């Protein structure tokens, strides 16, 4: 009984020792010569206005103009953000929605939440309104994120300490994702879509595989829940927001963390990340009413997106990297640049 | 729970497994990608009001 | 400056905002009560007398009140409860009887302390709600309360106690400054139970007022 | 009809003090005004009233600068002609934005903690401007109604001729009634929170203060104002006039009450301050 | 299914008045701007009038500016349109057009069948030089159909429509804004051009294709479609 909890620690000790034997100079002193990105000051060039309470989550569509906002009103709505138009307006059957998710073909979106059913909306219907495609449900929790692979799979997070791929024709649960320990909080897929990572609440986070369903790669380091997660442009490195004001930047190659964005001036916790169009910048939603962007190559805090009277809940760089939508608790949605 | 401490000791072997690759070669890579890419970056650097979407 | 499909497009953009006002202005005039509760401590009992999130539309003297059973979550509470941080009111239910069975008590006024201190409910009311009144009389007859309460120094008889545990609710609330634990006792009362709800939401709803106003 | 007024170096030597006082006022008023830099953080319909009072104290508070034409000590106004026609129009504007202005803060808090679940307490902000703009125009109208330059001295023109027509009983009541409702107001406001509900919160006892404050502020400003109408009017009843003495002591017993009237200005932005969240 | 039926046809004598009312069914009326397309006995179409969603603005053509009237009734779903003193040339087979704008959308994306009206006896002038054309089954045609203003609109879109009538068939669109294809077209269609020129691109051009295709404005609101091109053979 015991010799397999001995097994697994003397298996834990050599992973651990593994990844020291592979541990080098660390990243600051391979870029310490390069140059800082400068000083970074970014104007709120729109401000939407229309949520009646705190907006929890946004997505950007593919064509990087028309972004979908969740909040706890009730509503999902499709902004246009080149002219801060509403082009629909969903009424959200369950008020207590805590994801939101733009489906790339730009036909449907996701909402979930409280109420442990992931509905597919649609946007494209002969009728001209939005028709509840499918509710997904199964999930034994809240759910936190979902995001669509192609159309047709979309993939859950949920307060279940489990991770779901679903098929939305046939709305039943085509892979179940197991091995997390406590609540999964946030979800981010890779852009080759063969793999995505998943943030739990036990301070942790895994790399799993959609294709064969078994969780390929365990992160450690972080000394609180991970309230966020995101992939680097290359699909190499993903970085996580952790409730102790520290991002951290591992490397799915090198299985390791390479830094720990950190300031003594931080003492609050962290609900969104989201990189650059390159990664040189990485953005983070502190909930201390504002949004800190520093550089991911030396760790130096490179400017402050203030201007959010409340705590700022999701975050979201648009595809060709031209803006930054954050959704902060106050009910407005602000676009930078 | 020997079933589920048989399953994290097969998980647990199946992660030690695997091959890693030099952290310094993956922080040459990432360095690498962030330079070639920050052209088209109109997030770092900003971007002539010309063509800017958000005027505004 | 803008052609025609812009125009009607803002058209349609002022039609969703009235919208959008409009159900916000009703959802506004409406009232909203969070549900906690130990877990079988008589949250039906009280639900009765008006997956997930289980809600409950009823309405009483020409106002729409709103339940959130939230009993059936078991993920951790500490990140979904800042979704509730606009609820007007908690109610708090509490077996009476429970103190002799198996210390439940003890683990609802830790329970309470969670709740009441919560860094998110710095100025919500909680409005307490002790029931099972005739079973915890009749447990009181057949044994004392110094078996969860070996504290406590009296008679060991019902009312005798003057809501002992009443007591060692009420002084749990450490923010005493900024929020009211209103407690009644939820016999059968004869309807009684939605009354001192509707008073207790009355008093937070013009305390909210008078803050807001100046 | 008139008599004119005599005995001035009171009006001369205590209205100096009123000017000061006014002055205070607008300190006071730029204080309130400066929600629009500081206190900007979240807008309701109580907050936008009070905005509307502040703002019809820095008209009058603003208009006392507007008082600059050199020497003015007693009865030596000069450059006055139609600038002083449009000061005295400020002055009743000022008067007038005040009254309506308290009486429907008065209103309000009555609406607010009497009545709570009801509509008008959640009323939208833009509904809160249009009937600012509202109670803006009628204040505006009434003003013109009662004023409707260089007589004699270059300004000096009031209600000391005795024209009858029953216009002062108009005055009378279109201060009484606000009178009557702030009291009412207030009264069933203290009867309510405090009797029917316990509320012994300090909150709530601050909240109490602010209505006995307003009422009290609105008695003592404006109640001379309404005695000595009321007593010009049967001193135009009885013995009309000719007698102008008594009628000169009535003037100058009036000209005192207009110092306090107008000393309603800089009693105003208590308020502010004595009973909202500031500083 | 979404379908639009109207009726209030019939023979009307010159200089009096008669109302013509649309049947929406099943596509959600009350979001929907509807507009009115008159189509003469032997010439092309015409823009008549427009209601907005939820009755807001409303337009109306310079011919029968003050002598129509257009109204809508949401909750019965049905599309109102009284004429007044009706003249000798407005007698015309009267379409019935539905179109919602919002950013991404397809505006007159469905057609009613028609109702046949006999009366007993700025402009953006767009132009189609050629009347017809002979082609036959398995080739590529292009039609041009060339405007008189700059359609590109500073926000880049390029609001150029394409419609397409079989012989005694209600009018269905096939390119809006002159790129996008329409929901459930054949791929075969496609549009390009520039500002102030424009020419439609079909490639192998089988069977049931045959009619007049019609091209259309949509930046100044008195909208003027083209002569038609009809394709034979
Ligand atoms: C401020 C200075 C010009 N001043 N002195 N007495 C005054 C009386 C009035 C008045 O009755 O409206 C206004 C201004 C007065």
């Amino acid at each position: 009984l015991d010799q397999l909890r001995q097994e697994a620690e003397q298996l834990k000790n050599q992973i651990r020792d593994a990844r020291k034997a592979c541990a080098d100079a660390t990243l600051s002193q391979i870029t310490n010569n390069i140059d800082p990105v400068g000083r970074i000051q970014m104007r709120t060039r729109r401000t939407l206005r229309g949520h009646l309470a705190k907006i929890y989550a946004m997505h950007w569509g593919t064509d990087s103009r028309l972004l979908v906002s969740a909040s706890q009103d009730g509503k999902l709505i499709i902004w246009d953000s080149y002219t801060t138009n509403k082009v629909h307006a969903i009424p959200l059957r369950s008020s207590w929605v805590m994801t939101c998710a733009y489906a790339p073909s730009g036909n449907y979106v996701a909402c979930g939440g409280l109420d442990n059913i992931c509905s597919i909306y649609n946007l494209k219907t002969r009728e001209g309104n939005v028709r509840v495609s499918r509710e997904l449900a199964g999930h034994t929790g809240y759910l936190s994120c979902c995001r669509f692979l192609d159309d047709n799979q979309i993939v859950t997070s949920s307060g279940d300490t489990t991770c779901a791929l679903w098929d939305i024709e046939t709305g039943q649960q085509t892979t179940t994702f197991t091995g997390h320990t406590g609540d999964v909080m946030s979800l981010s897929l890779a852009p080759d879509t063969r793999l995505f990572v998943s943030g739990a609440c036990d301070a942790s986070a895994k790399l799993w595989d959609v294709r064969e369903g078994m969780c390929r790669q365990t992160f450690t380091g972080h000394e609180s829940d991970i309230n966020a997660i995101c992939f680097f442009p290359n699909g190499n490195a993903f970085a996580t927001g952790s409730d102790d004001a520290t991002c951290r930047l591992f490397d799915l190659r090198a299985d390791q963390e390479l830094m720990t964005y950190s300031h003594d001036n931080i003492i609050c916790g962290i609900t969104s990340v989201s990189f650059s169009k390159s990664g040189r910048l990485l953005l983070a939603g502190y909930d201390d009413f504002n949004c800190n962007v520093w550089d991911a190559l030396k760790a130096d805090r490179a400017g402050v997106l203030a201007g959010h009277d409340n705590r700022v809940s999701c975050l979201g760089v648009t595809d060709d990297g031209m803006a930054v939508a954050t959704g902060s608790w106050d009910s407005f949605l602000k676009i930078w640049n | 729970s020997i079933a589920q401490a048989r399953k994290l000791v097969e998980q647990l072997k199946m992660e030690a497994n695997i091959d890693r690759i030099k952290v310094s070669k993956a922080a040459a890579d990432l360095m690498a990608y962030c330079e070639a890419h920050a052209k088209e970056d109109p997030l770092l650097t900003p971007v002539p009001a010309s063509e800017n979407p958000f005027r505004e | 400056t803008l052609s025609a499909e812009d125009k009607a497009a803002v058209e349609r953009s002022k039609m969703i905002d009235r919208n959008l006002r409009e159900d916000g202005e009703k959802a506004a005039r409406e009232v909203k009560l969070l549900l906690l509760g130990a877990g079988e401590s008589g949250k039906s009992t009280i639900v009765k007398q008006m997956t997930g999130i289980v809600e409950t539309h009823f309405t009483f003297k020409d106002l729409h009140f709103k339940m959130f059973d939230v009993g059936a979550q078991r993920s951790e509470r500490k990140k979904w409860i800042h979704c509730f941080e606009g609820v007007t009111a908690i109610i708090f239910c509490v077996a009476l009887s429970d103190y002799d069975l198996v210390n439940r008590m003890h683990e609802s006024m830790k329970l309470f302390d969670s709740i009441c201190n919560n860094k998110w409910f710095t100025d919500t009311s909680i409005i307490l709600f002790l029931n099972k009144k005739d079973l915890f009389e009749e447990k009181i007859k057949k044994s004392p309360l110094t078996i969860c309460y070996p504290e406590y120094a009296g008679s060991n008889t019902y009312e005798e106690a003057a809501a002992y545990i009443q007591c060692q609710f009420e002084d749990l609330n450490k923010r005493k400054d900024t929020k009211e634990i209103y407690t009644h006792f939820t016999c059968s009362t004869d309807t009684k139970n939605v009354q001192f709800v509707f008073d207790a939401v009355t008093d937070v709803i013009i305390k909210n007022n008078l803050k807001d106003c100046g | 009809n008139c008599c004119v007024f005599r005995d001035d170096f009171i009006a001369k030597v205590l209205p100096p003090v009123l000017g000061l006082e006014f002055i205070f006022g607008l300190l006071g008023n730029g204080l309130a005004l400066w929600i629009f830099c500081f206190h900007l953080k979240s807008w309701k319909s109580s907050r936008i009233f009070l905005f509307n009072l502040a703002v019809a104290d820095f008209l009058l508070i603003i208009c006392l600068p507007f008082v600059m034409d050199y020497y003015v000590r007693r009865s030596d106004w000069k450059f006055g002609d139609i600038p002083c026609r449009l000061v005295l129009f400020m002055f009743a504007m000022n008067r007038q934005g005040s009254i309506i202005f308290l009486t429907v803060v008065a209103v309000d808090r009555y609406f607010r903690v009497v009545h709570p679940h009801h509509a008008l307490n959640k009323i939208s902000n833009w509904t809160a401007a249009i009937i600012s703009c509202l109670l803006w125009g009628i204040t505006v109208g009434l003003t013109v109604h009662l004023l409707k330059n260089g007589t004699a001295n270059v300004c000096i023109s009031f209600s000391i001729c005795h024209t009858f027509r029953w216009h002062e009983a108009m005055f009378l009541l279109e201060f009484f009634l606000p009178l009557g409702i702030i009291l009412f107001c207030s009264a069933r406001i203290i009867w309510s929170l405090r009797q029917r509900q316990m509320d012994r919160h300090a909150k709530i006892k601050r909240a109490i203060t602010f209505i006995m404050v307003v009422a009290i502020v609105f008695v003592i400003c404006f109640l001379p104002s309404v005695v000595v109408r009321i007593h010009i009017f049967w001193l135009l009843h009885t013995s009309g006039t000719q007698n102008c003495e008594v009628y000169r002591s009535v003037d100058l017993a009036f000209f005192i009450t207009l110092s306090f009237t107008y000393m309603n200005s800089m009693l105003d932005p208590v308020v502010y301050y004595f009973s909202s969240p500031s500083f | 299914d979404v379908q639009l039926v109207e009726s209030g046809g019939g023979l009307v004598q010159p200089g009096g008045s008669r109302k013509l009312s649309c049947s929406a069914s099943g596509f959600a009326f009350s979001s929907f701007g509807m507009h009115w397309v008159r189509q003469a006995p032997e010439k092309g179409l015409e823009w008549v009038a427009y209601i907005s969603s939820g009755s807001g603005t409303i337009y109306y053509a310079d011919t029968v500016k003050g002598r129509f009237t257009i109204s809508r009734d949401d909750p019965k779903n049905t599309l109102f349109l009284q004429m007044t003193s009706l003249r000798s040339e407005d007698t015309a087979m009267y379409y019935c057009v539905r179109s919602i704008y919002y950013y991404g959308s397809s505006p007159f994306d469905f057609w009613g069948q028609g109702t046949t009206l006999t009366v007993s006896s700025s402009d953006i002038v767009m132009t189609q030089a050629t009347s017809s054309v002979p082609v036959t089954p398995g080739e590529s045609v292009s039609i041009s159909c060339r405007s008189s203003k700059s359609l590109l609109h500073s926000n880049g879109n390029t609001y150029l429509y394409w419609f397409l009538q079989r012989p005694g068939q209600s009018p269905q669109l096939l390119i809006y804004r002159m790129s996008n294809l329409a929901s459930g077209v054949p791929d075969r269609f496609s549009g390009s051009g520039s500002g102030t020129a424009f020419t439609l691109t079909i490639s192998r051009l089988e069977a049931e294709d045959v009619g007049v295709y019609y091209c259309m404005q949509h930046l100044e609101y008195p909208l003027t479609f083209g002569a038609g091109t009809k394709l034979e053979l």
